[PDB]
Parts: structure tokens; C-alpha cells; sequence
């Protein structure tokens, strides 16, 4: 868990600076998504692992196929907005994992 | 007019030309950028931005150093200053700061509707609305949650409700999403303003068309290319491209048949300088993108527009060269922020 | 498959999370997430903490450093591992590994 977190911090870096790059060749766009949350994609679910006589909880990421901004600015750009989203993804992953 | 002017243009805005180009005069030079590429911290970016116009206003406020206030200060500088730019202005210039307000009005009324479908107050939204656009209008208020009254408010204060007239109803407000709904306002706006420079003929006209006609082939290649990764339909896609481009007479229905990006490609190569454009889109890691190279072919029509005198595109062009420095700027405290040196020269050097 | 992320932090992150697909409305409406800024009440923020924690659909919960500090008596009262609690950096405050409660679970073992 220590050298998980240690990447987690650097990954967490990098993810934040392309998102800063995004937002600037996109504008303020944020308010748009934060009004138009409807409906969530990733979701998680617990399951059980006994080791030694003793059981512990382990969580598993479920990709729901459905998506709610899967077009947001269309006629701008969303090219580094899908970057964003594959990195956010593969991020979600890693803290769900270390979680 | 017709071949004659300076009879007009100049007897009833002199003076407004003359704080157009003062107000260019204060533009950014690349010495300027030299000198605050070595900056290291906010601190002494403020304080090498005291050189420049913009100096003795970022003091006296902002213990904490933040984006968002560099941000929304450089938005406020420009926001009062283009209204005391158009509040002395007459009829001519009146019709094309109305349309400057009104380009950022159409994201007003997106941020407005969207509203009633979650059931949301207007007072909450207001401090988020694009401060150009605030249109400072009674009956924008206490909308009750119920579409129809706010299709009623948008008609009766709005004049974008021309284009609501026959556009939109009710049931593409409330069937179909917002996204498509903006790309066909915008659409129809930026032909209510092609037809009225055009109107407005002489120097103005030659000034103007190049810069609307670019705008619509831009766009109509941003949802190109955009629309691969969604299931949107073809026909859908055709509607969306403006009735402007130079490819409406024929190859706006080509790049709406084409599924691919080489098709693309290939369609966007019989136009030289766009082939300049496509071919300098490597697009790999390493090098600049597309909509970097339409920025840059933007900021260089606007240059040939001030270039020129005589027209009412230099009450046009400045504005979005300024947006363009501020967000140059912002970029600036960004990289700041981040320590990150690998991309401090990706700014856009206009002057 | 039902259970979601929740993330209370600053606009970046939760604009950046959002778009990486957690974030739903109940039954009832009430968001899965809470936006912080400058005039964000100490009051109102742990309230709502605690209402998160009374929620049995989250399961994840995400704070940048400096509402977890401003928030960490709470946190340090937090005694369970269903509700799992982690960290994450932030733009002006960058991450250090001296401050986590975890940490002090197993404190001394660096």
C-alpha cells in the first residue's frame, strides 16, 4: 500500500496537469458538467477473501456501459477531454484498488 | 459606401476607432512574454506584470495567490472595459456590440435552461452567467420551474428569440439535449450575422467575410471530426454544418458521408493553405494539434484585420485577440503552478 | 453495481471525477458529492460528512489534504472499515506522507 500511494501522488500529478492543459484549450466548461450529472458508469462491488482463517473485504470497479457527457463540446473540441477520461479512468481503477 | 467611403464611417466613429487602437496599442510584445517566461513564482509574476498596462491593479487584494483570481480579474479588465467601449456607441457599431454580447449570450441561455429540468433557483445561477451576457433584465427571476413561462421569458426579453421563433419549440426543449440545441443557435446566429455585414456592404464587408467565412469551416470540421466517437447519425451531422462554408455549394456533404478520418483528410486537401493546416497536424506525441493550427490561422486573420482601417472589424478583432492573451496569460500562472518547464513555450505569440 | 464513489473537494477534482464517471442523484435527489470554495462552512462540511457516513451506498470516499485537516477530528473519531477513508493531493497543497490516519493505525512502522 506505501509504494501504491507513492505512485498514486505522481499519477495524481500528471492527471491534474493535463487537466489544467484541457481546461485551457477548452474554456470554463466546468460548470456544464457539474449541472448535468444524471446517471453514474463505474461502479464497485465487495467481495470476500479468507486467508488463514480470517476474512477480509476486497473491492472490484464494474464498467456499466453507459456514459452522460460522451459528447460534451462537440463543437470546440473533446479530444483532450477524452484524454481526461481515459486517465481519470485508469485512475479510478489504481484508488479502487489501494482503497 | 458602394466604393466611397470615409463620408460615414469616420464623421460618427473617429473617436471610438481612435480607443480601439489605443487599447491595441497596450497589446503584449514577445519581449514581454521574454520576461515573464522567468518568472518562477506568482510573486514575481505580478510584479513583472507591473511593467505592463496591466500593473498597480493585481496589489491591494489576494493575500493568496490563486488562478481563479488572475482569472476573474483579467475577465473583470475586460468585461468594464468593453463596455465603456460600447456604451458611447451609434447605431452601426450598436448592431455589432449587440452581437458581441449576444456570442456569449447563446452560452447565457444554455446555462439557463437545464434549470427547470432539475428544478433549480435563478439566483444561484446568476453569479455563474458569462458577465458580457448578463443582459441585466427584469422577469429572469422566480421561473417557478416550469418551462413554458421560461419559454415565454426568453421570448419577451430576449432578442434571440428571432431565432427561437422557428428554430426551437417545446419539444426540442425538452426532448432533445442541450448540445445539439447550442450547435443549431449558433449556426443560425452566425448567418443572422453573415447577412447583416453583408447587408452593411464595402471595406467592412472584405474585412468581415474571410473571418465568418473561416469561422463556419472550422466549425464544420471540429464536429467532422467529433462526431466519429458517437453514435449521432449522418443526417444529424448534415443539419449541424452551417449554410456558410465555402464546401456548402458541394464537400459539406462529403465530409457528412465520410466515416473516416483519412476520407476526412482527403476532403479537407483540395483547399491549399488548409492542406498547409492538415499536413502540420502531426499529431503525434511531441508536436502541436489541429485546433492549435486554427488558432494560430485565427490570431493571423485578425492581424490582416487590423491591418486594415477603414471598417468595423477592428471593433471585432482586439476582442478576440484579448481573449486570447488572457488565456495566454492564465496558461502563464498555470505552468507556474505546476513547476511543469517541458511546455512553457507552447503559448501562442501574437505579437 | 450500484455502490459509488462519493468525492467532496475542490472544483479541479470533482470536475476531473465527474468526468471519470462516478456520480449519481438518489431516489430523493440528493448528490453524491459536495463542492468546496473560499465561503464553504466548517458547520455545513462535517454535516454533511457525517450524512455520508450514515449513507450505506458509498462504500469510497476521497479528501484533499486540507479539508481532511480542517476536518480531522472526525476522522481521527472514525473507528470502522466499510466506510473507507483515503487521500489525495491537491494543486497547492502538495501531498506529504506525515498526515494520514491510516498511518496512525500502524504509526511507527515507516
Amino acid at each position: 500500500i506505501i509504494e501504491t500511494k507513492m505512485l498514486m501522488g505522481e499519477v495524481m500529478r500528471e492527471a491534474a496537469f493535463s487537466l489544467a492543459e484541457a481546461k485551457f484549450t477548452a474554456g470554463d466548461f466546468s460548470t456544464t458538467v457539474i449541472q448535468n450529472v444524471n446517471k453514474a458508469q463505474v461502479k464497485i462491488r465487495a467481495k470476500k477473501d479468507n486467508v488463514a482463517g480470517v476474512t477480509l473485504p476486497v473491492f472490484e470497479h464494474y464498467h456499466e456501459g453507459t456514459d452522460s457527457y460522451e459528447l460534451t463540446g462537440l463543437a470546440r473540441g473533446g479530444e483532450q477531454l477524452a484524454k481526461l477520461k481515459r486517465n481519470y479512468a485508469k485512475a479510478v481503477e489504481l484508488l479502487v484498488e489501494l482503497a | 459606401m458602394s466604393f466611397f467611403p470615409e463620408l460615414y464611417f469616420n464623421v460618427d466613429n473617429g473617436y471610438l476607432e481612435g480607443l480601439v487602437r489605443g487599447l491595441k496599442a497596450g497589446v503584449l510584445s514577445q519581449a514581454d512574454y521574454l520576461n515573464l517566461v522567468q518568472c518562477e513564482t506568482l510573486e514575481d509574476l505580478k510584479l513583472h506584470l507591473q511593467s505592463t498596462d496591466y500593473g498597480n491593479f493585481l496589489a491591494n487584494e489576494a493575500s493568496p495567490l490563486t488562478v481563479s483570481v488572475i482569472d476573474d480579474k483579467l475577465k473583470e479588465k475586460m468585461v468594464v472595459e468593453f463596455r465603456h467601449m460600447r456604451n458611447h456607441a451609434y447605431e452601426p457599431l450598436a448592431s455589432f456590440l449587440d452581437f458581441i454580447t449576444y456570442s456569449y449570450m447563446i452560452d447565457n441561455v444554455i446555462l439557463l435552461i437545464t434549470g427547470t429540468l432539475h428544478q433549480r433557483s435563478i439566483a444561484e445561477l446568476v453569479p455563474k452567467c458569462h458577465p458580457l451576457g448578463s443582459f441585466e433584465q427584469m422577469e429572469a427571476v422566480n421561473i417557478a420551474q416550469t418551462p413554458a413561462e421560461l419559454y415565454n421569458a426568453i421570448l419577451v426579453d430576449t432578442p434571440l428569440a428571432a431565432f427561437f421563433q422557428d428554430c426551437i419549440s417545446e419539444q426540442d426543449l425538452d426532448e432533445m439535449n442541450i448540445e445539439i440545441i447550442r450547435n443549431t443557435l449558433y449556426k443560425a446566429y452566425l448567418e443572422s450575422f453573415y447577412k447583416f455585414c453583408t447587408l452593411l456592404g464595402g471595406t467592412t464587408a472584405d474585412a468581415m467575410c474571410p473571418i465568418l467565412e473561416f469561422e463556419a469551416d472550422r466549425r464544420a470540421f471540429i464536429i467532422t471530426i467529433n462526431s466519429f466517437g458517437t453514435e449521432l447519425s449522418k443526417e444529424d451531422r448534415a443539419k449541424l454544418f452551417p449554410h456558410c462554408g465555402r464546401l456548402y455549394p458541394e464537400g459539406l456533404a462529403q465530409l457528412a458521408r465520410a466515416d473516416d478520418y483519412e476520407q476526412v483528410k482527403n476532403v479537407a486537401d483540395y483547399y491549399p493553405e488548409y492542406k498547409l493546416l492538415f499536413e502540420g497536424a502531426g499529431s503525434n506525441p511531441g508536436d502541436k494539434t489541429l485546433e492549435d493550427r486554427f488558432f494560430e490561422h485565427e490570431v493571423k486573420l485578425n492581424k490582416l484585420a487590423f491591418l486594415n482601417q477603414f471598417h468595423f472589424g477592428v471593433f471585432y478583432a482586439f476582442v478576440k485577440l484579448k481573449e486570447q492573451e488572457c488565456r495566454n496569460i492564465v496558461w502563464i500562472a498555470e505552468c507556474i503552478a505546476q513547476r511543469h518547464r517541458a511546455k512553457i513555450d507552447n503559448y501562442i505569440p501574437i505579437f | 453495481r450500484g455502490k459509488l464513489i462519493a468525492v467532496i473537494g475542490d472544483e479541479d477534482t470533482v470536475t476531473g471525477f465527474l468526468l471519470g464517471g462516478i456520480g449519481e442523484l438518489n431516489k430523493n435527489r440528493h448528490p453524491n458529492f459536495l463542492v468546496v470554495e473560499k465561503d464553504t462552512t466548517i458547520n455545513e462540511i462535517e454535516d454533511t460528512f457525517r450524512q455520508f457516513l450514515n449513507r450505506d451506498d458509498i462504500g469510497i470516499i476521497l479528501i484533499n489534504q486540507y479539508i481532511a485537516e480542517m476536518v480531522r477530528h472526525a476522522l481521527d473519531a472514525h473507528q470502522r472499515s466499510i466506510p473507507a477513508v483515503l487521500e489525495i493531493p491537491s494543486k497547492e497543497h502538495p501531498y506529504d506522507a506525515a498526515k494520514d490516519s491510516i498511518l496512525r493505525r500502524a504509526k511507527g512502522m515507516f
